[PDB]
RNA sequence: UUUUCUACAUAAGAAUAUCCACCACACGAAAGUUUUUAUGAAACUAAAAACCAAAGGAGGAUUUAGCAGUAAAUCAAGAA
């Protein structure tokens, strides 16, 4: 069990997005090249808008691996504001803290 | 103890031994030989003084030595005047330009070449050719100086060609030019080519004996450079564009004789310049050296110690330090190091201390 | 900068005819003026200047190429 | 303030140390300065040991200052000083034999005379007492007399002036106004005088 | 007007709410219309240009902040 719903669904996301992004790379390169023909490049929209909705990296959200808050999140630790506060004022996170200039 | 203002006032008998001193130019004779732009900084210093002083420098000394020994037999001599700025490189070419009218030479003097390329509230499309635009402004400003430098001179030179104004007026050969840069005056929409009527008329008859031609042209490095004048779609326009600019450029080419041109590449007035900047190759750039060569680079330095104790010596003379410390040496090291000795420094320091 | 086949080349030929017409020398080939010790001198100074650039002797040396090639002291 | 309490602050004048010999009691005070080891505060980068400097212009040229540009509070009091000298050498070039040594062409002594016209001699502070409030005169220190008269100075002409006349004219103008007791910052001067007359019956409010 | 524009680091040129026989004009659109670019499956989001030039002419009772590299002015990067 993830610790919420909306994990569960965040990782069904990813692996969809996974598995269609190099179907999704090869079209999407037809689209955004101008030297193509016009006619060819409408048809590349309807396939490329036919693909799965969950297959998108732009619905693919960033969330906390320990408490999954969809915000105050650092990409570095992947994780929350609050347990990343809980981690390092135990000392239990090597090279950081509280700092003082 | 200093010696300033002793000297005699002669242009002509100027010799080395002079350096450093001061000679009184009467108020009428600026009048008379500079009609167009003065420097400001030294046109309002002779308004309060009321008493017009120029310090005799080595670059116009050098200068006046070429001058005497020019042979008008041979094709023109171009004199170029650098240095860094505020060391009275414009003061000098006035030195000499006041020199030639004592002599009763043709004066061509250009206050400054930068203000016929920048900031330019008309421009109007010329007729002679399509491709070209006119600064009636500035054009009509230059013929009222030019006419005032000179009378005799305007009426002696009969014009012999065939030049049409417009379809009703037109100006035929053997009336003299002081018509024709009238009627250019009067007509501000035909003075741009009035310009260039005149520039060429007196470069073909410049061949005779009759002339004594000095062209001084301030600002050369605007001739070549880039214009910061647009057009009505907001692009810049080429130098070569601006017909004052072209007919100018024909007056800088070393192809005429019985005449001499002295020049002066300047910092102040440029544009798409650094600060720094002030030799003539960086200026000019690759085209505008390339269309100047020979030339004489002459150098214009700051002030000497005997120079600058008479420049000193010469505003307690006119009570213009007033401070009352500003007597002694202390305050005298002071402005040497303050203005390091350059002249454009100490004359805003002066003004006031 | 090379000399050969160049602007200034092209006004130093016409600035020494026109001197020498002044003068009332018939005598005029391009191997001739081009082979002046005056010419060589002012060959050296001007590629120099254009390479190595401005300098306080640079413009020195051109100063005296220029004086002696117009007859001028 | 980085400065501890120790830190006092620094002596400029190069006269001061140049002929000590001639006074006892001041060598003593100076002796002592270095003896009892007592820190001294880096030289501030206004003041300077030059002798064209004057303290009145230093704090005058800082009140013109708007946010940060000093270069441009200087360069305003550089034209407002040549502006006086230009109009005074004008005015002395046009006069008689007797009027030519009357007038003044240093706009130094100017500027600190023209000053000591504008300050008021004595002000007013609002006093609280039976719910009202009146206007008690008071003896003004010498420094807020001082800073009094530049602010008039500053703030007639950065209002009332037209937009078209820069402000180093238009300074210049009320310097000369000010220096023959005629000027609006000596109108100004005189109305604090007339409210401190009409209110002298209210001096025995004030408790000190 | 200690202002605006351009060149440029700070010594320059030019403009400047007014005159008018007609004109046309200063400061100030960040807004809005149109076009284009960037991201993205999707532009409704952001940015650039052209056109456009409105309120605003130092703000009522009252009220906030700062003790020195502080207030104020100006520039830059980073987090997501
Ligand atoms: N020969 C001189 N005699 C007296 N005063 C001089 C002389 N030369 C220069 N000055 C003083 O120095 C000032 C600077 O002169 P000028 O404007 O000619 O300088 P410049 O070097 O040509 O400047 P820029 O860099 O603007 O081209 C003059 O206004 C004058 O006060
Ligand atoms: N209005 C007018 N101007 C003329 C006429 N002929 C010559 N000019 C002017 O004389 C100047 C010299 O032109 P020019 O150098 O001979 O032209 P180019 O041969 O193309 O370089 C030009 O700027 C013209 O404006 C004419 O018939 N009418
Ligand atoms: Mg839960
Ligand atoms: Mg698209
Ligand atoms: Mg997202
Ligand atoms: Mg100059
Ligand atoms: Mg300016
Ligand atoms: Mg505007
Ligand atoms: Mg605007
Ligand atoms: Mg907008």
């Amino acid at each position: 069990y993830y610790v919420d719903w909306k994990m569960l669904r965040d990782v069904k996301r990813r692996k969809m997005a996974y598995e269609y992004a190099d179907e999704r790379l090869r079209i999407n390169s037809l689209r955004k090249n101008t030297i193509l023909p016009k006619d060819l490049q409408e048809v590349a929209d309807e396939e490329i808008a036919s693909l799965p909705r969950d297959s998108c990296p732009v619905r693919i959200r960033n969330r906390c691996v320990m408490t999954s808050r969809p915000r105050g999140v650092k990409r570095r630790w992947r994780l929350s504001r609050i347990v990343f506060r809980h981690l390092a004022d135990h000392g239990q996170l090597s090279g950081v803290q509280r700092a003082m200039w | 103890r200093a010696i300033s203002r002793t000297s005699e006032d002669d242009p002509a008998k100027h010799r080395e031994q002079h350096e450093g001193q001061h000679y009184n130019i009467s108020l009428q004779e600026l009048k008379t030989v500079f009609p167009h732009g003065l420097p400001p900084r030294f046109a309002m210093q002779v308004k309060t003084f009321n008493e017009a002083c120029l310090m005799v420098r080595k670059p116009a000394l050098e200068l006046l030595h070429y001058l005497k020994n020019t042979n008008f037999a041979h094709p023109a001599v171009r004199y170029v005047l650098y240095g860094e700025k505020g060391t009275g490189k414009t003061l000098s070419l006035c030195h000499i330009l006041h020199f030639c009218a004592k002599q009763n030479w043709l004066i061509l003097h250009i206050p400054d070449a930068h203000i016929w390329v920048k900031n330019c509230r008309d421009l109007l499309q010329s007729n002679y050719n399509k491709q070209r635009f006119d600064q009636p402004l500035e054009a009509s400003t230059w013929l009222k100086n030019f006419k005032t430098a000179n009378e005799h001179f305007l009426s002696q030179i009969k014009v012999q060609e065939k030049y049409v104004w417009n379809k009703r007026e037109s100006t035929e050969k053997g009336r003299p030019l002081g018509e024709v840069v009238e009627q250019g005056i009067m007509r501000v929409r035909n003075a741009t080519d009035a310009v260039g009527i005149v520039l060429k008329e007196l470069k073909r008859q410049s061949s005779l004996g009759i002339f004594h031609l000095l062209v001084a042209v301030d600002g050369v490095n605007a001739l070549w450079g880039r214009t910061t004048l647009k057009r009505e779609d907001k692009s810049p326009i080429a130098p070569e564009e601006l017909a004052l600019i072209h007919n100018l450029r024909k007056m800088v080419k070393n192809d005429w004789q019985g005449g001499a041109i002295v020049l002066t590449v300047s910092q102040t007035g440029s544009l798409f310049k650094p600060r720094n900047a002030y030799l003539p190759q960086e200026l000019l750039g690759k085209e505008g050296f390339d269309a100047l060569d020979p030339f004489i680079p002459i150098l214009v330095s700051n002030y000497n110690p005997k120079e600058f104790e008479s420049c000193i010596q010469y505003y307690l003379e006119n009570n213009w330090l007033q401070h009352e410390k500003a007597h002694t040496e202390e305050g005298k090291k002071e402005l040497l190091f303050l203005s390091n000795r350059n002249p454009g420094q100490l004359e805003r320091l002066c003004a006031y201390l | 900068y090379i000399w050969e086949n160049s602007t200034s080349e092209k006004n130093i030929l016409e600035t020494l005819l026109q001197i020498k017409a002044a003068e009332k020398n018939l005598e005029l080939s391009k191997e001739e003026l081009l082979g002046t010790k005056e010419v060589e001198d002012y060959r050296k100074s001007v590629v120099s200047l254009k390479n190595e650039g401005d300098n306080e002797n640079t413009l020195s040396q051109y100063k005296e190429s220029v004086k002696r090639l117009l007859n001028l002291a | 303030s980085r400065y501890g309490p120790e830190y006092k602050d620094p002596q400029i004048d190069k006269e001061y140390y140049r002929k000590p010999l001639a006074e006892q009691t001041e060598e003593e005070k100076y002796e002592r300065d270095f003896k009892k080891t007592q820190l001294i505060k880096a030289a501030p980068a206004t003041k300077t040991s030059s002798v064209f400097e004057d303290p009145v212009i230093s704090k005058f040229t800082n009140m013109m200052m708007k946010g940060g540009n000093k270069v441009l509070a200087r360069s305003l009091m550089t034209q407002t000083l040549e502006a006086v000298k230009r109009k005074q050498f004008a005015k002395y070039h046009a006069a008689s034999a007797e009027e030519q040594a009357t007038i003044e062409r240093n706009p130094y002594t100017i500027f600190h005379q023209a000053l000591k016209n504008c300050e008021p001699v004595i002000g007013l502070v609002p006093i609280l007492k039976g719910g009202h409030f009146y206007q008690v005169p008071v003896p003004l220190a010498d420094r807020r007399r001082r800073f009094l008269a530049m602010k008039w100075m500053i703030a007639e002409c950065r209002e009332k002036k037209h937009r078209r006349v820069l402000m180093p004219e238009k300074l210049s103008q009320e310097l000369l106004e000010a220096f023959h007791n005629q000027g609006p910052v000596i109108k100004r001067k005189h109305d604090m005088h007339k409210m401190a007359e009409a209110n002298r019956a209210l001096a025995h409010y004030r408790w000190w």
